[PDB]
């Protein structure tokens, strides 16, 4: 209830409120209202689906384990063997096809995911509650032509 | 007491989640490298960047891979059917998961690379919608597994 | 047309033998031999519900799916002459996870009544079973349906709004409010979905 | 034979990623003779504790064997990359 | 129907954006001000380059002509058309290809005529207009044989089809050029406008009209001007499209008719046209039916942009540009000419 | 500079794959001087060694994330403080013989049966690293972790926005904005947080 | 009977795949590659 | 008796087969020749 | 007693109202923004009368959740048949209708802002136009509200 | 002393009505208001007198509600199955006989709103025919009265 | 006695010909609005004389509606089935033959209205046409006739 | 005691390995070599290059050839269908998805081999993109081992 | 002990090995044939080289008719239905996988005839290509014959 | 299927044979391979119809 009764202030008082104001000093109220209200429709629903896109961090950390608990256990564990020449022989190219696979597939792919995956969450869910706007690129003179 | 049959949904579960993530893949492969091709002739400098698709595409079809694989190390003789509908519902849920996520990889990437080629500033917008795409194809992943221990 | 000719055929022939059969089995006065309760109670309730939760969130993620290349064309290829395009327009794309994310966690809150049943002869086996299961079908079907034509219909919209402001920035934000309810149509879905399983017990 | 130093570098470093990694493995099944529990059972397990200190000496052994592989053949790529 | 609207963006989702994002940044009513308020050619450029269009005069001579701002301005209509021609698909291009036909129409007529009357290819292809080209050969090289280059165009260019109506080379010696060309062209637009049909969605409901506009304005013009030639009235029927609001009844009016009073009495039937009929005052000192008829074109073209799942966009885009080239060209006219109570013979695109 | 590694960490949270990664970037810091003075016309190996010092502290995280997890190439850690249970007291429970039958069965270990518990010392008892169930014990608490860490970052971002409205001097920017916006947020997922400790 | 449990539940999951494969396969052969390279 | 197992193999199975003839029949019925080089002239 | 499979109707009932719903409002919905875009382009002070046709398509789908929603609390295990096959009807009547209306409401509005554009008088004929597509959504609406209550 | 299942005729009956009165409503709707919107533009004044295909389209609308209520209120639990056909046979005799109806009353709407405007003396003629169109409707809704009470 | 279903097949008789007989006539019905509209630019003095063929089109829905009243008036619970295979091949006969009737009346019209413009000689010659197109017609009304009473 | 007809499956999926790999190699293979022929009268020095997407295409076709070969020196008559079931689902995940992997060679190879021939910096870039392809094909391998031996 | 019908699918597996590589010889025949008249035009100097893809065709043909054979040569009456399957496997194997070769013998036969009229060093990698459609061809053939063998 | 070989083949080499004589060798060659290949069909029905 409390969570709906703060509602009315984010939705519509503050365009209400500059309208009150900006007659007294004297704005399209309209337009106000259309704003504010798309806003805290985002902020509002947003707080949902980015709770949401936090599970990113669960889902792309489970797929990691599934990937590395499947890559050891499907190369390196069946390369292993109760014969002693044969298994020493075999972990030699069995492992080495398997680090293999886990550069290619986990350390440069499933990192580079990573690595969007979680500069995706900076981007949209948390700059998105402070940063905005924008502004213009800093272009002073410099020396730049040394080379 | 296992209901006959019980076993043909399990098996079909493993090999729909790598044969429809393949799809998706391969289609947004072709459809990237088409791009890639008629860009790189007058850019080639962008060749190397214009493969990103094509890696994320990759990465859908390893989604497949990581179900087709986790069915297929779960199959018994005697599978007592609810296991194994919940293993068909694993495979069903990433294929047309990866499916649809390789669709848009692939028609996505394309523009992608012409319009990088003509505006770099696009470049990391290309990313960014191929990066949704690629969440959207995580979700299929993770929905297999969670039904593996339901 | 070689493909749009062979799905007509299929179609036609599909439904035009199941025609005659249907009829021909009343013309010769069968015992109600196709019985409809026999298929639904042979059937087992597990396919009914797993199909629906595959169906929950395969469909609703195509939906997002489709969107999200519908939109991210529009924005590419107008972004060459407006690179403003990705800084606002790429929350049409997000309403189109946020159609998927519908579809999401319903499938998954759903998935979660899943139950074995120790079951064998439906004869009074299930009574309870045969409702949830038939529920879980439907509520899984319904969200999933809803979200993926939501995620078509925010691709269209977004397409248009990207469109727009490479040619007029102060459209961007009044547009906004058209997606907004594809959103809340995909939302409707969800609420059916949850009533349709708010009273379901599985096993 | 060259085989160009870029790929003997790359078989350098896969050659100490064995070695250190298969010793590894030896030695933790030889102090925890342990989680892993990957020995390469059989399947007919008997009540015999001993058998899991054999095996895992067994283990032991074949890892490092498969090390000294790599010692060989970091040894060749070293010379080739030096002599590239 | 349901057709487009879904896999129009598929493959064809990045030219709809680039070719509206590169109709964005034509001349405005604003910017044809700015234009005008010139006098001056060099600040004519300088005004010009405040827009997508400049910097193209660069390093070119330092007096600056009418020729130069002409050519230059098809030039980069061509390069940027035949960048989204090459980006395409068949299901697209197809319809590109038929936008280059109409000019590889007037090109081969080129190509005919100096064939007929000796001149070499070579002397001909540089004043063939753009996207003609011609990269196949045999059309080349015909050694001034008409009967070379016939064959050579029955087999090699696409537009073999249309020359169905004038064949046996017999047609090309006995027929006037003028009755070969527009032959071949009432050929095109049958062919384009089933074409468009075949393609039953938005692009038939947005595409047809100015198709079928064309087809009318071709009846009405060649109506009025024919009177004061040689031509069997019949001959000229043959000439009128059928693909138009006239065909069902109408032609037969104007091909009876050898009167201006006649022809409009015709285009009193169909207000779209009686309008411009009266609009065309035809005053010694005002605007005249062809340029009401350029006006309608352009608001038809403009409007072609309120449909974003078509491929009418891009012929009106091509065909847009061209009279926003036109209206460039005729303000340089005017300045270099020094008529400046006649600047305002431009068509507004919007 | 901290934020984004933490992130990644915890969507890579492996030890073994961390320290590879840092190695990797350690190559190029090695370099550095001789890349730097240098032609680099491929792009992709300057984009990565201009992000060197991003890499290295990512794989910095990801082995404190991947140590806590007890997952080093799917290796658990053993810090000889497995106490979760005592097997010693499993078979006294009315488990006679078991590994007979075990041949055809798993057996899971109950909880609390009087001879059972204890955390382990540091991170997730290694002995899940092994388990077939491990799919709903540790995914569960990862499932919770996502959530809680999701929501804290979010909150810390509305937090900034408070010192971004008092910079530029917009009290209705908190009045009708920070304050009812923040409030709807902390009832709602706050609460649930709560509730998962 | 013309038909059992187990083979008519086999053919309903067959044909939903079946269709998801259709899907699949539609997109994948309405694919084209270009005529001509823009330049050099 | 088994009836439905046979029935269920021999109508799908024939119906597949007959099927992929079928389409190999259309696409080889309408195989484009090019309708170039020399169809030009004699058409 | 009360049968099984007596609910699955019910359910598709249900179900089919908001999915067929939905889908009349979404291709109103998607056809009206279409339109309202590429007339915003060319003057913008028309939006906001242009606006009426996408909630127009909203209502079918508001149709669609009120049936679904009254059928999805009547759903029970004990259901006597009767009662199924009355929501199966109420269900398909309202989903099936609507979809039709939302189809008329898309229609109709994107022909409506073109005319609008070009000449604003039309504004008050295009929405007389679209209450007779409201109208059929009642009317669906009405027969399936009648149905579940027999 | 009934069948079972036998009332599941007559729902179907009850929303067949309703659900192709609707479609063809729509039709008519969505033809016509294309029409007017075109139309309209060049000759506004038209706009008042241009509606009325759209009022002849929502009349197919009514005659499927009459029917689909009419048959609503006969249905019972303990119905007799013979009821049940005549009510289906009534619900589909007006729906799918109002959906051609509503056909003809889009496309003659369509042409005859722009021949009118290039043509005023036609107003008589297109209206005539529309006559004809609600005649072809009612015909159906004659017999389905018929069947529903028989 | 009584065979269960005969009624259906009975009741989709009196449903059928009445359904198609509608479908036929508004298909024809369309098309010569269609060529009526445009005709009336040129030569609206014609208009009067060129609604015959919708009139004939309607004579198509009075052959269907005929035959389903008396159909319908003539179903009993009791019907031997005999009597109901008649009532199917009856409204089924003058149904379809009223329809295929229905297309020659809309195409002819079509183009003889069009071509009367230019030729007023050719109006005889229309009727004469659809004249043969009423006797298609009524072919089919005088076997549902013969039918329905055996 | 085992069941009949268990053979069927395993048989269906040696077949089906070896058929749809043909299938994806073949497509592959076409669709490369009409660009080889296109490209190569050109740039004749490229002809021994061009021929990799066509040798990558074997490979998809070796990856079936394996398989059907293992799954049928597999087959015997008393099969427990357990077997058989893995014995189809092995069949069909590599064939199909080497039937993916085709298409994305095909496309692929037809625009890079045209592409290097207007730019040799592309050869790498197109061999790249063709392992991505190779890579995709192999999962299917990786997988129909997996559950052939299961 | 020998189950009715099983000897249907050993028959059917001799016909579709003829069938299905036949058809897929006479495509390639066909299309290879055009392109031949093609260039003979251009110049005949090359007519009996162009010839080979022909050949190569006619060579797919007797895989299929040397495995119809073998399967006919091991039809019985008194057949033990395994037997039975692999023989339907083995036709279909060979049947459709040179199916698919015949095709891509005739797609590369067509481009790399017509590019050799251009191009005299287009020759050597046009064989090459045809070598790779027979060895696609021969892998169908081996694993036909080793489940005929089976 | 020989049917289908025949008739493009026939098409596309009679009318080719006129535009060069020399067509008409390979024309009947390649004819004579759909030939064989209708032949094998009759081949494979006299064994298999004799079985």
């Amino acid at each position: 209830v409390v969570a709906m009764l703060c509602v009315p202030w984010m939705l519509l008082f503050k365009p209400l409120i500059l309208r009150h104001q900006y007659l007294r000093k004297k704005f399209d109220f309209g337009d106000t209202m259309v704003h504010q209200a798309i806003h805290t429709i985002e902020y509002c629903l947003g707080c949902i689906s980015n709770t949401a896109s936090y599970l990113r961090l669960w889902a792309l950390s489970l797929a990691h384990a599934q990937l590395s608990e499947v890559l050891w256990t499907m190369v390196i564990h069946i390369g292993l063997h109760v014969r002693s020449l044969a298994g020493g022989l075999g972990l030699f190219f069995i492992f080495a096809a398997f680090a293999t696979l886990t550069v290619a597939i986990l350390l440069i792919m499933e990192g580079l995911s990573a690595f969007l995956h979680a500069l995706r969450l900076h981007w949209v869910e948390f700059q998105n509650k402070f940063y905005t706007g924008t502004g213009f690129k800093f272009l002073p003179f410099s020396f730049e032509h040394i080379r | 007491n296992n209901p006959e049959y019980s076993s043909f949904f399990g098996v079909m579960g493993a090999s729909s989640a790598m044969v429809f993530s393949a799809m998706g893949a391969a289609y947004g492969t072709a459809k990237s490298g088409t791009g890639i091709a008629a860009m790189s002739v007058m850019r080639p400098e962008l060749i190397m960047k214009s493969i990103i698709p094509v890696v994320m595409a990759g990465i859908i079809a390893i989604y497949g891979l990581v179900v087709a694989v986790l069915i297929a190390n779960s199959l018994t003789d005697g599978i007592t059917l609810y296991r194994s509908f919940l293993q068909l519902g694993a495979g069903l849920s990433v294929g047309l998961s990866g499916l649809a996520a390789g669709f848009a990889i692939g028609i996505v990437g394309d523009a992608g690379v012409r319009g990088t080629a003509q505006q770099p500033r696009l470049f990391v917008g290309m990313i960014l919608i191929l990066i949704f795409a690629e969440v959207l194809g995580l979700y299929g992943l993770i929905v297999a597994l969670i039904l593996s221990t339901k | 047309t070689g493909l749009e000719l062979l799905y007509l055929g299929i179609f036609v022939a599909f439904w035009a033998c199941m025609i005659v059969v249907g009829i021909c089995y009343t013309i010769f006065d069968l015992g109600f031999r196709f019985d409809v309760a026999w298929f639904l109670t042979e059937t087992s309730p597990f396919m009914w519900s797993n199909l629906g939760i595959g169906l929950a969130i395969s469909l609703s993620v195509v939906g997002a799916a489709w969107g999200i290349y519908i939109t991210g064309s529009s924005i590419i290829g107008g972004g060459v002459k407006a690179p403003r395009i990705k800084t606002k327009n790429l929350v049409s794309i997000i309403f189109c996870e946020a159609v998927a994310i519908y579809g999401i966690i319903m499938a998954i809150v759903i998935s979660n009544m899943a139950e074995p049943f120790s079951a064998t002869d439906p004869k009074a086996i299930g009574h309870r079973n045969y409702h949830a299961g038939y529920s879980m079908f439907g509520a899984g079907l319904t969200v999933g349906l809803s979200n993926l034509f939501c995620g078509v219909c925010v691709g269209i919209v977004g397409s248009g709004a990207a469109l727009a402001d490479a040619q007029n920035p102060s459209l961007f934000v009044k547009i906004l409010i058209v997606e907004i309810f594809g959103s809340a149509i995909g939302l409707f879905g969800v609420i059916v979905a949850i009533l349709q399983t708010s009273r379901v017990k599985m096993g | 034979l060259c085989c160009g130093p870029k790929l003997a570098a790359c078989g350098i470093v896969l050659s100490a990623w064995g070695v250190i990694m298969l010793i590894m493995l030896g030695i933790f099944f030889n102090v925890h003779s342990l989680i892993e529990d990957v020995p390469f059972t059989e399947k007919d397990f008997e009540n015999g504790p001993q058998n899991i200190y054999n095996l895992y000496e067994q283990v032991s052994y074949n890892c490092f064997i498969a090390a000294g592989l790599y010692l060989l053949l970091g040894g060749f790529s070293f010379c080739q990359v030096r002599l590239n | 129907s349901f057709f487009p609207e879904l896999y129009f963006n598929v493959d064809n989702g990045y030219l709809e954006g680039l070719v509206r994002g590169l109709k964005a940044g034509v001349l405005s009513q604003a910017d044809y001000l700015n234009l005008v308020q010139c006098e001056t050619l060099e600040d004519l450029k300088l005004h010009l380059q405040s827009t997508d269009y400049g910097n193209f005069l660069a390093n070119e001579a330092s007096p600056l002509t009418v020729s130069v701002i002409d050519d230059k301005l098809k030039e980069k209509m061509v390069v940027e058309f035949r960048h989204m021609r090459n980006h395409a698909y068949e299901p697209l291009a197809s319809f590109l290809d038929f936008i280059t036909y109409s000019y590889m129409i007037d090109n081969v007529i080129l190509l005919i005529t100096g064939t007929l009357h000796q001149r070499s290819i070579a002397e001909l292809v540089p004043k063939c207009h753009p996207l003609g080209s011609f990269e196949q050969m045999e059309a080349v090289n015909i050694a001034q044989t008409p009967a070379e280059l016939y064959n050579a165009i029955l087999v090699d260019t696409p537009l073999a089809a249309f020359f169905q109506d004038c064949i046996s080379e017999q047609d090309l010696d006995e027929m006037n050029i003028e009755i070969i060309r527009n032959t071949l062209y009432k050929a095109y637009l049958e062919s384009f406008y089933k074409f468009c049909t075949l393609l039953g969605g938005t692009t038939a409901d947005a595409m047809c009209p100015i198709l079928e506009f064309e087809a009318d304005r071709r009846a009405f013009i060649i109506t009025i001007n024919s009177f004061g030639t040689e031509l069997s009235k019949e001959d000229r029927a043959k000439l009128f499209p059928h693909c138009g609001r006239l065909y069902p009844e109408g032609l037969a009016q104007l091909a009876r008719a050898d009167d201006y009073e006649q022809v409009k009495n015709v285009a009193d039937y169909y207000p779209e046209y009686k309008l411009l009929f009266e609009g065309a005052g035809s005053n010694p000192g005002d605007k005249t039916l062809e340029d009401r008829f350029f006006e309608h074109e352009v608001k038809l073209n403009k409007l072609a942009f309120l449909n974003q799942f078509h491929f009418g966009v891009f012929y009106a885009f091509v065909k847009l540009k061209e009279q926003e080239c036109r209206n460039i060209v005729w303000i340089a006219e005017c300045i270099a000419q020094r008529h400046r109570a006649k600047i305002d013979n431009y068509i507004p695109i919007f | 500079v901290i934020t984004f590694p933490f992130l990644f960490a915890v969507m890579f949270g492996d030890f073994g794959h961390g320290i590879l990664m840092t190695l990797f970037a350690v190559w190029m810091v090695l370099r550095e001087s001789r890349i730097l003075s240098q032609k680099n016309e491929n792009e992709m190996f300057s984009m990565v060694f201009s992000g060197r010092y991003i890499i290295l502290l990512m794989g910095l995280f990801s082995i404190y994330t991947g140590l806590i997890y007890n997952d080093c190439f799917s290796k658990s850690l053993n810090i000889f403080g497995s106490s979760w249970s005592v097997r010693p007291m499993f078979t006294i429970g009315n488990w006679t013989e078991e590994t007979l039958l075990g041949s055809s069965v798993l057996q899971l270990n109950p909880a609390i049966p009087g001879v059972f518990g204890g955390p382990y010392p540091f991170g997730i008892d290694p002995i899940w690293n092994i388990a077939t169930n491990k799919l709903t014990f540790l995914n569960s608490f990862k499932m919770k972790m996502s959530v809680i860490l999701g929501i804290i970052h979010m909150l810390f971002g509305v937090s900034l926005s408070l010192f971004n409205h008092i910079y530029f001097k917009k009290p209705l920017n908190i009045y009708f904005g920070f304050i009812p916006e923040i409030i709807f947020m902390s009832s709602l997922f706050g609460y649930l947080v709560i509730l998962i400790f | 009977g013309f038909f059992s449990p187990g083979i008519w539940m086999g053919l309903l999951t067959t044909l939903f795949m079946l269709f998801i494969f259709t899907y699949g396969l539609h997109m994948i052969l309405s694919l084209k590659t270009m005529d001509r390279f823009d330049d050099r | 008796l088994e009836y439905s197992v046979v029935f269920n193999l021999v109508l799908w199975i024939m119906t597949g087969l007959a099927l992929a003839v079928i389409i190999t029949s259309y696409n080889i019925w309408n195989m484009d020749p090019g309708y170039d080089s020399i169809i030009y002239r004699m058409t």
